[PDB]
């Protein structure tokens, strides 16, 4: 869907 | 020394880590008041600082870091670290499967892609305490990401995220443009944007190059790209906060409980549905004359209003409280802290034995809470317990929620020690039944890392 | 001629199966008028009908039905039936794992058990349609149970239902005691309730002996028990419905997707909490004087009283009738309708299958088969006509069933459903094309959903 | 308590 | 009267069941004898028994059957009938979702397909019992399809099954065609065959048109197909046996148990491995020369030949009798076998109340097994357990498997009741250690339909 | 210079990672000679190793160590570390919930408990190049456990492991007790044994008070307890391996294999059982005198005799190898190994990276990293090449790593892999193409499984 | 795989 | 009895 940025600290 | 040393040398002898947090968070927006920055320009304006000091972060992270790390820590590409490009209007990921090594990952740079670390917060102290402290004036996790990108490149296709983001410029110079929301719904965005290309654009509503020490924030739906123009690299690190932290957020906790309150608590809400309403309400009778569907959803709109006198507000905000306390990195304690905790107990082994034996609390230590963000009192099914920080990892989620029941004959001094910080409490003035159960808390509290004392135990 | 057989024999000759549903509910009550039951005394009062004529459900159920079906049927204790007893204000169940054969059985009520047959639809093709046709009135799952108790006894401890209660005596003489709702919380209730004590019990608001032929009605929450005195048992079949029906069920499913459509929609409902409202919020700070928490609250009920306003109510109420055809019993058919179906059609083995091969045509006449067996639902941008024509008789048995509607025929079968039971000549149904009008109806055909004017002879 | 009367026709 | 109809009436004056199967078997394929049939034809060659009897199998299903259970019962497609059909050397199935009702079923045989039921033992008594009492004789599940196939066509590819296949022609005729196994691996094969084209068949060993009456049998690995001809349609019900019943399948349970059984029993088997085997052994050492890779491969060879001494043979025998008790369709009472049991107790309904109430056993009752095939004692985890079938469905495990723990003191007993059938035992001569567990033992199994008594209770 | 940093010194000058391995046991059971050890005692005695030298293990771990370790690492009880004690022949286990500070440590230690600490592979990098080393000569995965027991207390119960276990003494002093397998099928035992008291137990057959320096050998099987007496604590780290490495575990992957195997292969597995074998066999049946049972039980014992002959033993071995791989502790490389190695190319970040682009040529010289961190094998008609190089060095922390070598490139990857440590030219692989010699040795090389004989300097 | 005759009464 | 000594390093 789209994920720059990865807050968390870990894709998914 | 530089201004991110002097800042941290001064938090150390500052006793409140609450305090802490909003001092570390005014020297990271500098010159600009953090009242008026929160007031004015916090989720509705971009930002730019412009610093005049390229040594305002050194100490914070560098290059150097980056490179010693790939040698010496197990950075996993994927995992740990990703490698994209932007060229011809598209983004390309180039993620070798396996072990992020220099070699590998200086190739890909070389090559003209940047480099993005995910969680620097786990491999670096410094990193870890800048996002451990202002976590606790954001009253939301912060994470952080690191990008390194090489001279005439674009990494990214431009986009928006889904957090507030503070930019802070760290080696080089980088071409950035910050475009505001397009639109009313991606205004404050839920999700993350798919990549969008230059056409989907439209005028920057800030085009800056950022220098070393400078300070770049923006909210979650500015779309924002950024671009290294000739002969210099840019490093830069990305303060992340404010994921799912909207009203609509608490809204989605609150509401089935709401229902199921109000339907426990109100025969309005335990009423049979009309056994005909199928004949009127649906998508085939949107446009229906029939008044007996006007009726139904007046109905429904007075139920949904009425919720609000059902709402059980201080439990979400307790589970939410208790979700960001598993959020959470751990404490960065102060020397002061250490040394009056059990982490810093002199009990250590010399010789060929234990050195420093058994200090033990008594109704006259003087306690109070380690620190102000560390734990949550919480109730579930009739019990309550007590979630804290100090046990959890610098890795999003790798150890789960941590807790120990309190028992009902602690509840009040519990209380009490949590609402009281930083004021020191003599042991044996806690609100509880016994001593037994004033010495007790106190010792479990203790023991745990979760309480301090005003003189080192010595016993 | 019962009164049961000669008002199922009139329903074979009424047309329409809304009108056929609600006949059946009118002989159910009779005297009493309908309108004036559901205004009146549905969901708020308990109702005795002294029928004052033994005779009036002869032919729905009697124990000699329960007895063949013993012996002539794979019944199971547990699955099928229940044998309990009421002694000393203890409830005792008696089940013994496998099957219940006469033997079993019969040994049980002369110990003194009850038995409770849980699904007799199921066995019972009478008490099936039965079922059937008042589902389509009540716009609600009706399930039943059958009671049989020996002289002398009590088979269950006094309790409360979840759902709508409307008992019918079959055989014998019972004395029921029916209480009023204890406290406000058990006012309609939601759960069924444990079993409760004589000391948990005030004083009945209805006690009577009830005898073949009467009714008793009673909504959920009302307390209830009955008994055998000396020298006869009782039967009875209780007829249920209305199990989680309420307003605050659809709100259930409203909510979610409010809030979610708020949030999409509206920048206010995506805005960030304060940063510091946990110093504020919480059971911790229940009792704090911070203007701040005075604030929040206000905020909380402005946003929620909001959400009314993004509420996808069609939605949900086509969800809800999806479950519902989901949770109908199989339609019985008339006489005609079978004659004028797919179900009807004279092609048979009669060493080669004679008469097949007949075929709809732009001057067919039809309209759904019943006006209960079928919903058109949307689901991510697509059309499905969810029916009940290949439920089983079981609850649940079978899974959803449904078939797609293609937007070009999407417009003729909402005309189709809503216009029952007008005829539509095939060839003026809101087609696009000539081949749409006839792969539409051939489909629907097929499937049993429909019915033609005259009988396909073709 | 229990569904005291099982109305969908099967215990649970 | 048929001679279906005839041997089914024979069958009911037959006291025990072991003895009624053989004799329907025998039945089944007069004039040849089981016994030869056995030790020549069973598993080795195709067999066709001209039957010169058009009435044979009047009374077991018919086409009219068929028509009637379409529309009186729910039959599904998919689930209980497939409708297919092979042309231009292709096989299609064509079935609709949802129910086959009649005007379906008939127009897709009309357009050429055949139609198949798969379980009609579901929906007819007398086919259920022909294979209730002939499973007896197998030792293995039977089951059975019927295959219906309109003029001029053929419905299904050449291919070949994993079952020991009876063909029983019951309308019309049919051109079949049987090939021997292709090759050595297809001799008593393992699994279904995929569909084979004409091109991959040799000379058929088998080619002849059937007749209703006749018996066509084949092992499973034979190929065959099978073609209605001009002017008439063909039925046919095929009779199937042995799924997976081979010495191999018994190897299968066996070996775990065997090697773990001699690893707890014997030393050898607990040694540890070589330390460097992996430096000869492997696919990349397959043509190493070193000895070590000899005595390797000599020892494995050793202990695996030790396994017969450590093999649990009667624990896999009971196991697979409990899963083929699991798998059996319920008995099929004789009269007698009724009138005598609790399933013809005289106790039901009348006026209002019970009548003929409360036959009880005592230590005089005469008492066996109701049938021979209907239970087994097995033991499990200390327990034991006696599985039976008289509460199994007629549909292939739609209940779980059925059984009652019986009691160390009742043991004896249990087990002599299984071994005397169907000689009767008083119920006071049981090996039991008190009158009380015999008369206990007795009730139970009576009260379960797993016994019957020489004079039927009147108490 | 202690003996343990003069065989590492010396480790770091041997060649061969096969030599290396070798040598270090060697170390391990000095003076002793190694064939004598695996011929004579290992599985088979009791051995106990007076090394007469109180620094032999000096530099592995200490007390000091695990002080540390509690103060700088996330060490929890439980999952780290645990605290037992035996007292009136009772074992109790003391954990606190939650993280082992210094001061819960010592605290337990001071009330008489022993701390023992799982994997001290995963806090020291001395402990894991010793178990990296050794895991390699006994081609089994080698674990260790560190045992600290305060004066005149006894931490654990007598029990026996499942597994090979080598106790080196650290420091201090500690009472050891080992006994013989107490009967015929606790010889070698499958699993641990169950906590066992003083009566349980004969006569020791090896009785002695181990030094630092010393080392104590005992097979899986054997019984053992220790106690600390009075003045002086115990600390030692038990070296273990062989967990399921049996050859009765070969055998089950066998078995299922084999007799798949064989029913495809031979028609004798493939018949039919007897239709009426239940009337004599089954535990109901075991003293039947049915001859019919004597040829069933024979012809079971000669089809599984058969199945050697369909065993697929090279298939297991590979399967038992990628296992091992997987169980394997990441690799310790020498100073040379890097150097020559991916790991130890020179590009490095000195504003832009420095002496990157290095590139392998036809004329390259390479051979593996070293001889046991890889392994192929063949898995549904594909080939991986399986490593260890990204292993952790806490057990199965990562799951298996592997990377596909395509056929084209077998012959090749055969060959590096046996003829290590020999430089094989990279032009001379054998390969269809130069594309494919260079592509095969680019990616190896690349992953860290490859060295080159000079240091790429492209 | 292929499966021609059900032999136990169903699909799969 | 349980894994006295934890040969894997963990315990389970
Ligand atoms: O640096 C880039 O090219 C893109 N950076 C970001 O999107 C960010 O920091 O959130
Ligand atoms: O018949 C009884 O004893 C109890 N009956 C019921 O509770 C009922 O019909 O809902
Ligand atoms: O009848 C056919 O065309 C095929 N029949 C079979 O494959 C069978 O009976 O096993
Ligand atoms: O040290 C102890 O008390 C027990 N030690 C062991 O069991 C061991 O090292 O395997
Ligand atoms: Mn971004
Ligand atoms: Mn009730
Ligand atoms: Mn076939
Ligand atoms: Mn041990």
């Amino acid at each position: 869907g789209g994920c720059n940025h990865q807050h968390i600290g870990k894709p998914s | 020394m530089s201004p991110l040393r002097r800042v941290l040398a001064e938090l150390n002898r500052i006793p409140s880590s609450r305090r802490r947090a909003a001092r570390l968070f005014e020297w990271l927006i500098a010159p600009m008041p953090p009242d008026h920055f929160y007031r004015r320009l916090w989720e509705r304006e971009a930002v730019l600082v412009r610093r005049q000091d390229h040594t305002y972060y050194q100490g914070l992270f560098s290059t150097a870091d980056l490179d010693s790390m790939l040698r010496n820590e197990e950075v996993q590409f994927g995992q740990h670290l990703d490698a994209a490009r932007y060229i011809n209007g598209r983004r390309e990921t180039l993620n070798p499967p396996g072990r992020a090594l220099p070699a590998a990952a200086w190739s890909l740079y070389q090559a003209g892609c940047s480099l993005r670390l995910l969680c620097p917060q786990a491999f670096s102290t410094t990193v870890w305490q800048f996002l451990a402290v202002l976590q606790e004036q954001f009253g939301s996790m912060a994470g952080s990401n690191v990008y390194l990108t090489p001279p005439n490149s674009q990494g990214f296709a431009p986009h928006y995220d889904d957090i507030e983001a503070f930019v802070l410029q760290l080696e080089g110079r980088k071409l950035w443009r910050v475009y505001r929301p397009r639109a009313p719904t991606e205004e404050l965005a839920l999700t993350c944007s798919p990549n969008f290309s230059q056409d989907d654009l439209g005028e920057p509503v800030l085009q800056t190059v950022l220098e070393p020490g400078d300070l770049l924030y923006f909210p979650r739906g500015f779309i924002h790209q950024a671009e290294c123009q000739d002969g210099v690299h840019s490093l830069h690190l990305t303060l992340s906060t404010y994921q799912r932290n909207t009203w609509g957020d608490f809204l989605e906790a609150i509401l089935p409980l709401a229902v199921q309150a109000a339907m426990e608590e109100n025969v309005e809400f335990r009423r049979g549905l009309p056994r005909d309403f199928m004949d009127y309400m649906g998508a085939q009778h949107s446009d229906s004359k029939d008044p007996r569907r006007t009726a139904f959803m007046e109905k429904v709109r007075v139920l949904v209003a009425r919720l609000g006198h059902f709402a059980p507000v201080d439990a979400v905000a307790d589970q939410r409280a208790k979700d960001f306390i598993h959020d959470s990195l751990p404490p960065v304690l102060t020397d002061r802290e250490r040394a009056l905790s059990v982490y810093g107990l002199p009990i250590r082994w010399e010789a060929g034995e234990p050195v420093n034996v058994g200090a033990q609390l008594t109704t006259e230590t003087e306690v109070h809470m380690l620190q102000d963000g560390i734990a949550r009192l919480v109730g579930e099914g009739g019990h309550l317990f007590l979630y804290y920080t100090v046990e959890n990892s610098r890795v999003y989620h790798l150890e789960e929620p941590k807790c120990l029941e309190i028992y009902p004959q602690q509840a009040d001094a519990m209380e009490l020690l949590l609402g009281s910080y930083p004021e020191f409490v003599r042991v044996g003035d806690l609100p509880c039944d016994s001593v037994e159960d004033q010495l007790s808390l106190a010792t479990t509290l203790y023991d745990k890392g979760l309480l301090l004392t005003k003189m080192p135990l010595a016993l």
